[PDB]
């Protein structure tokens, strides 16, 4: 009786032991193939108790993945250098940046928040254009947990996600927290036709999601911008 | 052998004139020769968005902004004067005859077959059913399209004018003769006999039709609307034009002619809705729907091709409909 | 399986005429057939600089130099005579009936579904609430928009005219009947039964409405204001035009029609402001605001589509509002803006 | 031999005439059911000559549709009221607007470009957020030429576009100027499977485009933002 | 002489309208129109017109 | 007079009174309510 919380799985050890006189089982928490934790939990524990035994390790994983794969931050500052006027979390860099210290020849500069700053002089209209083009969605850090060949825009190199990669974004235990019914309603489908995507093996009536539906779903969940 | 003609055209019978409007008082209807014309004026109209929104509930500030900048237009309007309650609508209508003869035809065998087919039609029965329905549509004032809606009393005077003076006079109460069903009456059948004698070519028929509608003092009448294309965008203030013969509000002659041939009660959908105007694929624009679709075998073209080429004479109601469409006239050909 | 028709159009019921203005003295209100009309005159106006200015302006040299060269306008104006203190406003009104049937419609299934929905509305109750509110708006002279504000005495005479003569007469004190609340009165309710008989198709209703407002000698009355079109004019033209019908100052018929249907009290914002005119997304131009915004489900189109397509009949005052909007008429459907 | 330029169609009159001794035909230019123009062009005109006989009327239609269905413009101004610091074409209004004259209590205001201005005080970070959320794509005016029930996000009210509505955005004569091969490459499909969408009638092997593919295509063509 | 001197005939903002209405209301509660009506009665008394 | 460089014109006085709750002197309050009795078109 395994427990699935998004991409995490908690399985018992298939033969218990007797600790303190009481029967116990070893529960292992995996994140895919990577073994994250083992606990020795007694029998007559409900699956909810097994769930929030490992909820703290899952929450620490979420904090670490959210901090590690955070998108970049550009800062709009004035000509002196300090006094950040605006900030914008970008998923890409404006590609004209080249290491800059702002002077007073231009009133507005767009620097990186990283410390050897790169920067560009702007005039509040091209800053708005860059912020419109390059902004990051609120759940962009989940793109750090994905293989990148499922995130590419080139359809020659794209491959569809597996069920484990699909459970990163869709499901009640996923990092977006969006159920399969709501994700089916986002794509204009039924719940059963969308549950066909979340089976796991190609035999049990499972087809793969299409390029347009996957990228549109990543757009609508606020994960990838997908312009 | 005996294919249909590539070009074929029929001039119309039952030619109406433009129907001119004037205003006066009820019970002065017999002195209604110096009644002044209903004039067309202009007025300013400020309105707001009462249409459906394209993005329904996704932009309320756009709605408030569009209400803070409302639509300003200039509109043509036509009312009765404030001291007169009766609209008088007058036109003339001549019935000619020679209904089967086309004004253009390519094949001589086709037009001889068509001429003998309509000759057999006249020989079996006259124009009496068609002329009875036309006299009904003259009896009720259906040519008052919206000027009859909600009228207190409608009265039609029909003068058969042989020489320069009137030869006969009919007087009908158009609210008694309904817009729904075709009844029988001695005066109505006498008028139908006159219309059928005009339709057969045995006489020259010229009628003067005058309708009196009792609407109310200062109420709005409805002439025909002109075309205002490509003037609603740059300035866009003038947004409605009413048709007028010289300084007098008028109805188009084709609108009167559409109200006259509203006789088709034989369309395969139903008959509880009432008569429609005769047309190939007999269709109403206000309903957006074609009765007598060509997928059914009851439009004008398949009926005419079966009656003329393959000699399959349809029912007498469908023969009435085909001869009514020949009376209406039109351009029938390979387009 | 049943969608809304792509085209759908309702002709209006409650057609008023243009309201004509005449002037006379009070207590000659019974001999008010030879009262002369209120004419429209011109006058000259010199204007100060009394609007807001930009920061490019408000420098004292520029503001004083703008005060040096003033603005001169010609203005249309309408007044009572100096020997008459009573404005008389006369119009006629047709109550017709047949309010459910559209004048144009695409779908036949939508047409008879809508027809039977209006039929169940009429079977459940008459037009008596709507006709009561319309008779209220006839009784208080709300069709005098600014000519009623600050008036000493307003009196309304309504003649129901069946043949060429008077069939019945009502006399109302329009300052007694409020513009706020909808009361009950036997003469007013009998007028409401007449209007409800007209709206039901059971008869032909024609009324003549006359209002007498005691304003004062020579005071300014307010006819409808036309729209002036001038592109490149020569410095001192007209800046205000007033509507007139044969040299008689007048109010537009749609102004009277807007003041007639000021019956919507059921909008979800509040009720302490008063009734507004029945509109889809019920909106007044003076407040610049749309009550019954479509983000709430109380605009006309979501109410109508729930009532007709999905059989979700709303509350009975929302049903009153939807039937009042069908009596108003309009172009509903996919001619969307 | 009709000619199709996007949603426009130029058809001949099925029997010619003799004008000036030379044989001619009447060519009618339609925009769907709406008849736009008629010309009398001679025979021995190639289809290219028939095309740029009507190209001027098509260009005037494009200018009028681009000006009529232009998106709204918000302006970022300072506290005085004049001196527009930035402009942004939005496809929607920020929904907190309510008629405003800017004063000096706040240094930055966001007004409408329409003349009874609506406005809001902002602080250059929520201005960036509003401009990111509400910006308009470069070809947003084509959404004015579409029925709106093909543009809705609610999948219960959405219906797929017809072939004539699909030719507004896809095709060499369309208003986007994007061919069927490039639009197939945008959706990760083949050219033949995408040409199955552009047949016209349900009998001739034509299926309808899906909700996700249609909205993702409108996203990738720069027509609707489709967040 | 009519009254109702605080209420606008047209306005965009409802919140600004209520703030202005209560500001004029506090003006009336602090003192009546007696100074303004006194000056208007003076301008009526002398024939300045 | 009431030149807007000085803070005594009607618009600045009404804006300070209504927005910032800075009620002016009672004479200037008389002037503002006199302007509201006068009526006008106050807007951008």
């Amino acid at each position: 009786n395994a427990i699935h919380i998004g991409p995490f799985s908690i399985t018992p050890a298939a033969r218990g032991l007797h600790y303190g006189g009481l029967p116990h089982h070893q529960w292992t928490l995996y994140y895919g193939p990577r073994e994250m934790a083992i606990k020795t939990l007694p029998d007559s524990y409900t699956s909810s108790e097994v769930r929030d035994e490992f909820s703290d390790i899952i929450a620490e994983f979420v904090i670490d993945a959210r901090h590690r794969y955070a998108p970049d931050v550009l800062e709009l500052v004035n000509s002196d250098g300090d006094a950040v006027l605006a900030r914008v979390a970008v998923s890409r860099l404006p590609e004209a940046l080249s290491g800059c210290i702002p002077d007073d020849r231009f009133p507005y500069w767009l620097l990186t928040a990283s410390r050897p700053r790169l920067g560009l002089p702007v005039t509040l209209n091209e800053y708005t254009a860059l912020a419109v083009e390059l902004s990051a969605p609120p759940l962009a850090w989940i793109t750090g947990l994905l293989p990148g060949e499922v995130l590419t825009h080139d359809a020659e190199e794209w491959r569809p996600p597996t069920s484990w990669e699909l459970r990163h974004v869709v499901g009640e235990g996923s990092f977006t927290g969006v159920s399969g019914a709501a994700a089916a309603a986002l794509l204009g489908m039924s719940a059963t036709n969308f549950r066909k995507y979340t089976a796991g093996d190609s035999a049990a009536n499972r087809q793969k999601i299409s390029f347009a539906a996957w990228h549109y779903l990543l757009d609508r969940l606020g994960v990838k911008r997908a312009s | 052998i005996l294919s249909t003609a590539s070009v074929l055209a029929f001039e119309r019978k039952l030619d109406p004139s433009d129907a001119l409007m004037s205003a006066g008082a009820w019970a002065q209807r017999d002195a209604s020769q110096e009644w002044p014309a209903v004039t067309v004026r202009e007025k300013s109209v400020r309105g707001t968005i009462s249409n459906r929104l394209k993005t329904k509930d996704r932009d309320p500030a756009k709605l408030d902004a569009s209400i803070q900048s409302p639509n300003l237009q200039t509109v043509d309007v036509a009312n009765l004067p404030s001291d007169a309650d009766t609209l008088k609508v007058r036109f003339t209508l001549r019935v000619l005859g020679g209904a089967g003869t086309p004004s253009a035809c390519n094949d001589a065998a086709y037009r001889d077959k068509l001429l003998q087919t309509v000759a057999t039609y006249v020989n079996e029965q006259g124009f009496a059913e068609l002329a009875r329905r036309y006299a009904h549509n003259l009896a009720n004032a259906r040519f008052l399209w919206r000027n009859r809606v909600g009228a207190e009393a409608v009265e039609v005077r029909i003068n058969h004018i042989r020489q320069g003076e009137v030869a006969r006079t009919w007087r009908f109460d158009a609210l008694a003769i309904g817009l729904r069903d075709f009844k029988a009456d001695a005066e109505l059948d006498a008028l139908a006999e006159l219309i059928a004698s005009g339709l057969s070519g045995s006489g020259h028929v010229l009628l003067e039709v005058v309708a009196f509608a009792r609407i109310g003092d200062g109420q709005e009448v409805f002439p025909s609307q002109e075309l205002i294309l490509d003037k609603g965008d740059k300035k866009g203030q003038k947004s409605k034009t009413l048709y007028s013969v010289r300084d007098a509000a008028a109805i188009h002659s084709q609108k009167i002619g559409n109200a006259l041939r509203t006789i088709d009660t034989w369309y395969p959908d139903e008959d509880g809705l009432g008569p429609i105007a005769v047309e190939p694929y007999g269709s109403v624009t206000s309903q957006g729907k074609a009765y007598r679709q060509p997928k059914q075998k009851l439009d004008f073209y398949t009926l005419l091709d079966n009656w003329v080429l393959r000699d399959e004479a349809p029912a007498v109601e469908q023969q009435h409909y085909v001869i009514a469409n020949l009376i209406r006239g039109g351009v029938f050909g390979e387009a």
